[PDB]
């Protein structure tokens, strides 16, 4: 019966989005860096793509699903 | 300032109380008690000179050093 | 960490709301020493317990400002204090920092202390006659061994009239003194059997042939600090003839002191065994004084001033007593130091009698927190006085609640927290009396509530707390059997219960170490 509220979210929310933006960070520009994404298919492709990275790889934190939409 | 101390005191040289009853103790114990009464009728007689009768006057004792229990009748009838 | 500090105190708090009220219970705590003491007030239990809290310890030296300086309120400032902090919990939770809490106390400080001198209707003419002082003495002794209260108001009304001397229209010299009043206690007997005797008893055997003096007055009294032996030299004399010599020069000694008149002689040290044999031949009680502190006060009553030395009966260091007898208290005889007219002594002894030691302890204690309000009763508010047993507490309740909507700002939220704060104070009384809590509390508010066709109050504002257990139903007016809370104890108490709950909220971090 107390009044007090946390936060608990935005802190990893955020957390969870430096994450994220550190691996598409690399990947901007003409003078960035090109990744490697192979999941369970054995074929290697490399691409920049911000979209084609987040379809290629599955994640289960909830900040990257509306990154992802 | 009074830097006297007031104090019970001893012959300035060494001796002893030699006596039979407890009536001559009392009159060897006075005579070292002289020299401490001596200095007092010299100090009451300072207050009595200087605005003794006159009104909205006080004389008061600082006296750093200790007080014997003799000299607090004293100084309370001035 | 603030909710923390108030849960340490909670759990010392439940024991104080048992304690305050005359249907308030005891609780046991045996003490380091092997020994089993109980006792009502706290401030006394407080120093027996250990407590490792620093927050708690705050309370406790709050608690001595109402035993040294006060002689009651021991019990109601615990409770005052630990409410204010539940009370405050409210006001954290919605995000309230703690400095318009304490800024909310100090404004409604201002409020209760002002309407405290409107609260006072009758005032106490001081005229310390037998009847008049039952009126302030009864509530104090109260709250301590319910149902005795109406014989030890004799026994304190007597002895306080006695410490106190004659005048009048003198109000800068102070009369009364605490320690003046000894209390003794003697295992067997009944309560019936007390009375008030003027001076101080001695429990000691006589310890030689003379049980007693005469009925003579002005019977002369010697006290040596010395212990009685041969008389020796103030210079040297190391002892290394000796048992002769001891039998002439100690008969020598306690002629002189005959020849005189001396029928007493106090020596406060040990005496010899061969001091026994004369003073029996010459008619000279034998009193022994072990306790130092007992011969200061001696000194007021017989006159007599304590020698160094031995050997030296000065008349100026005599005293005068008119009579010394020996009578059987509680099953065994000890010689009593007594007077009657003459020599008017501000020293007054209160006996007492009982089968069970630890009830006569509370007794004890309950008359030192008696005697301890007469001290209250000079100019700074003496005489003014307001009714107690709940009904102040209630009463305020509506005029603090009147001044919260009146004072505009964030302070509304503190005065409403304040006045709630005040309802522990019956909540008690209804717990400890076995009443039930949905009973009590209502029927105090439409007492104190009612609609009056006029500007002057009327019907009766002294409804308290009943202890019930009899007559019918409700409460009654405590008036009926005069009551009261003095004005010194309640005002005081507030600014006490403030500074205590103010200390604790103000502190936010506390630092400690392992113990």
């Amino acid at each position: 019966a107390e009044s007090l509220r946390r936060d608990a979210a935005l802190k990893v929310n955020v957390t969870s989005a430096e994450g994220l933006q550190s691996v598409l960070e690399t990947n901007l520009g003409p003078k960035g860096t090109l990744k490697m994404l192979v999941d369970g298919a054995g074929n290697i492709k490399l691409t920049k793509d911000g979209k084609v990275l987040l379809t290629e790889m599955q994640i289960q934190s909830p900040t990257a699903v509306l990154i992802a939409r | 300032i009074l830097n006297v101390s007031l104090e019970y005191e001893k012959t300035e040289v060494n001796s002893g109380f030699f006596y039979s009853s407890a009536d001559q103790r009392d009159k060897l114990a006075a005579s070292e008690r002289k020299f401490v009464d001596a200095k007092l009728k010299k100090i009451i007689d300072l207050k009595n000179e200087v605005c003794g009768m006159d009104p909205d006057k006080g004389f008061v004792i600082i006296n750093q050093k200790g007080i014997d229990p003799m000299s607090l009748d004293v100084f309370a009838k001035h | 960490q603030i909710i923390k500090s108030i849960a340490a105190i909670r759990e010392l708090h439940q024991m104080c709301l048992t304690s305050m009220g005359p249907c308030g219970r005891n609780k046991i705590i045996v003490n380091h020493l092997g020994k089993i003491i109980i006792t009502n007030d706290a401030a006394t239990m407080l120093r027996e317990l250990d407590i490792v809290h620093p927050a708690v310890k705050v309370l406790v030296m709050a608690t001595e400002q109402q035993k040294i300086d006060m002689g009651d309120g021991t019990n109601l400032v615990m409770i005052l204090a630990g409410e204010l902090l539940n009370v405050s919990e409210k006001l954290i939770s919605m995000g309230l920092s703690a400095v318009e809490i304490i800024q909310g106390y100090n404004m409604a400080r201002k409020f209760t202390l002002k309407e405290l001198d409107e609260m006072v209707v009758g005032e106490i003419t001081d005229k310390n006659d037998k009847n008049e002082l039952l009126k302030m003495i009864k509530p104090v002794i109260s709250s301590k061994k319910y149902g005795s209260e109406d014989i030890l108001s004799e026994l304190v009304s007597e002895a306080v009239s006695h410490v106190l001397p004659v005048a009048q229209q003198a109000g800068e010299i102070p009369y009364f003194n605490v320690d003046s009043i000894r209390v003794v206690k003697i295992m067997g007997g009944s309560l019936s059997n007390s009375t008030v005797i003027k001076g101080m008893v001695f429990n000691r055997e006589p310890e030689g042939h003379v049980k007693s003096l005469s009925e003579d007055k002005k019977h002369k009294v010697a006290v040596f600090t010395c212990p009685l032996d041969i008389a020796n030299t103030e210079t040297k004399g190391t002892v290394l003839d000796f048992s002769k010599g001891e039998e002439k020069q100690i008969d020598a000694m306690m002629k002189e002191i005959a020849d005189m008149g001396v029928e007493c002689i106090v020596a406060g040290a040990g005496v010899g065994e061969l001091a026994l044999h004369y003073l029996n031949r010459y008619g000279i009680l034998v009193l022994k004084v072990p306790s130092k502190f007992e011969l200061r006060r001696l000194c007021r009553v017989c006159g007599a001033t304590p020698l160094p030395r031995l050997g030296a009966p000065t008349p100026e260091e005599l005293g005068l007593v008119e009579t010394v007898k020996t009578m059987e208290i509680g099953g065994d005889r000890v010689t009593v130091f007594k007077q009657e007219q003459g020599e008017i002594s501000r020293t007054s002894t209160i006996i007492l009698r009982g089968a069970t030691q630890n009830n006569l302890d509370d007794i004890e204690r309950a008359i030192d927190d008696g005697v301890a309000a007469v001290k209250g009763l000079m100019k700074p508010s003496g005489g003014k006085l307001l009714p107690g047993a709940g009904a102040t507490e209630i009463e305020l309740i509506s005029r603090i609640t009147k001044y919260g909507e009146r004072t505009p700002g964030l302070l509304q939220l503190a005065i409403k927290q304040f006045a709630v704060a005040f309802e522990v104070v019956p909540r008690t009384l209804a717990e400890t009396a076995g009443l039930d809590v949905n009973e009590v509390l209502p029927n105090l508010y439409a007492a104190h509530n009612v609609t009056e066709p006029g500007a002057v109050k009327t019907d009766h504002l002294y409804k308290g707390v009943d202890i019930d257990g009899e007559s019918d139903e409700g409460v009654k007016d405590i008036r009926e059997e005069n009551i009261y809370d003095m004005l010194a104890t309640k005002k005081f108490a507030i600014n006490v219960a403030t500074e205590a709950a103010t200390t604790v909220l103000s502190i936010d971090q506390i630092i400690m170490a392992k113990k």
